[PDB]
């Protein structure tokens, strides 16, 4: 809940982030779900966030399950 | 006139800029008045011109003024008118190395540094072209980091130039070459005024590496990137229509 | 330097408009539908936007001009993808043009000053001479080595052949089937 706006600006450099926005310029000529999800709007960004936050990091459980 | 001013001021590539620019004028002059003196294309006419003008005045040099067959001619017809490395034991010179450190257009002084550095240690070797080699790579990796920190394309070209104007498919050699002059050259006062006139310390800078290394986290690893980056990287994506 | 000029300049491409709408972008856009290779511009467009190409342009123009023609062409490099990737190999320079109304000046009053400048006029014509063709692109053979090799040249329709690549002197021989020429003709005036 108190995702502020500063830290919505400093993930974006997240490098990475761009290297996957970049690959789908590429995937698609048009840009309407980039303009849709980024910070020119944040709502879909900060709900990208989450949506992206909550996933696994599966090589972690990976290790795991292999351990097991 | 422009072009006496030009060749004139091409010496050093008071008195002396006025009264040599007075002497080319009315030696020319002297030389084109007569129907004495033809068949001397103004191709070359000032510069025995220029020598003996430097011989007139007061103070003459003979080094770096001459700087050729035709010039011994018409000096008496005017005068009349009135691998690198398993190489052992080479040698060099001043403008040997000057061509070879003038090849990166670097500054003059570093050039006249790495001289006064040979020929007073120039004495109890095996091959110079190791020592120089070295430093001239040494003052390349510390005036260029800008355009380095900026461009990582650069040290594969510069190391490639310096791989094949010394005539080497290997390399490592060089490698050894630029940090045996580091453990040489490490503590001299001259070597310090250059580091703090051009930042390396290592090739990062002095305010950081000492938060790097006293024991910080304040530590500023920039994996992360500057605003001006995105500020400017926002309008690729801005024309993303076309 | 001359990157700092290149983006000076394409800038101008981009990010210039009047009257609400832009113009040589899709200028460009519509061009390229043509097939054209070229465009129209106006110089006037180009003092207010930036003084940093007009000065320079005026008395150094054959350093600059080559230059725009490689910015014009690398800003078709990416659209021309990216309208493929949009809807639906050999992209060579594309000519450039220009206008303006600044001033005319006539053949009289010119003199050996301000030569290798850029000047404005008026006259009539006569001259419809021929076709006169020049090259843009041809490939090369030796006759002994048999060894290729390729030029280009870019504006002049400077250098030659080379000399040596034992063969001896003029080793070369001229492929025409695989070679590439464009057209101009000699134009009076009075
Ligand atoms: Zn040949």
């Amino acid at each position: 809940d108190f995702l502020n706006d500063d830290y919505l600006k400093i993930l974006s450099r997240c490098p990475t982030f761009m290297f996957f926005v970049e690959g789908l310029i590429k995937q698609h000529a048009p840009a309407d779900e980039i303009l849709s999800l980024l910070t020119n709007k944040n709502r879909g960004l900060e709900e990208f966030f989450v949506e992206f936050l909550v996933r696994e990091n599966p090589i972690n459980g990976h290790a795991k399950f292999v351990a097991r | 006139q422009h072009c006496v001013a030009e060749v004139l001021r091409l010496d050093p590539q008071s008195g002396y800029l006025k009264k040599l620019t007075n002497a080319t004028s009315i030696l020319y002059n002297t030389s084109l008045n007569k129907v004495m003196l033809k068949q001397d294309e103004e191709v070359a006419r000032c510069h025995i011109c220029a020598y003996i003008a430097s011989q007139k005045m007061n103070e003459k040099h003979m080094p770096d003024l001459c700087y050729p067959k035709k010039a011994k001619h018409l000096m008496n017809l005017f005068r009349q008118s009135l691998s690198l490395l398993v190489k052992k034991y080479c040698k060099m010179t001043t403008e040997e190395i000057i061509r070879l450190c003038n090849d990166f257009e670097l500054p003059r002084e570093v050039a006249y540094k790495i001289v006064d550095e040979y020929n007073i240690n120039a004495s109890r070797l095996v091959c110079p072209w190791q020592l120089v080699c070295g430093l001239v790579l040494n003052c390349t990796f510390i005036v260029f980091n800008e355009r380095r920190r900026k461009d990582p394309r650069i040290d594969h070209f510069i190391v490639s130039k310096m791989c094949s104007l010394m005539l080497t498919s290997k390399v490592d050699d060089v490698i050894e070459c630029v940090k045996l002059v580091k453990e040489l050259i490490i503590g001299e006062k001259w070597f310090r005024d250059l580091q703090i006139r051009y930042d390396d310390f290592d090739g990062i800078r002095y305010d950081e590496i000492i938060f790097r290394k006293l024991g910080s986290m304040l530590q500023t690893t920039n994996i992360l990137v500057t605003d001006d980056q995105y500020n400017i990287w926002k309008k690729r994506i801005e024309m993303d229509l076309a | 330097d001359n990157t700092e000029i290149i983006k000076s300049f394409k800038n101008f491409i981009l990010e210039f408009r009047l009257d609400s709408q832009f113009i040589y972008r899709d200028q460009l856009r519509n061009n390229i539908l043509v097939k054209n290779y070229s465009l129209t511009v106006n110089m006037e467009h180009l003092i207010g936007y930036n003084e940093d190409i007009y000065k320079k342009l005026s008395d150094e123009p054959s350093d600059i001009i080559p230059l725009f023609e490689t910015a014009i062409t690398q800003v078709a490099k990416r659209i021309s993808i990216l309208s493929r990737a949009q809807s639906a190999n050999s992209l060579p320079t594309f000519q450039l043009i220009l206008n303006s109304n600044a001033n005319q000046i006539p053949l009289r009053d010119l003199d050996s000053e301000h030569v290798s400048k850029i000047v404005r006029l008026s006259g009539i014509i006569i001259s419809t001479s021929v076709l006169s063709s020049r090259a843009t692109y041809l490939s090369i053979m030796c006759r002994n080595c048999r060894h290729t090799t390729s030029i280009t040249i870019n504006n002049f329709n400077t250098v030659s052949l080379p000399r040596s690549c034992n063969c001896g002197p003029d080793p070369y021989i001229i492929i025409h089937e695989s070679s590439k020429f464009i057209d101009q003709q000699f134009l009076k005036l009075q």
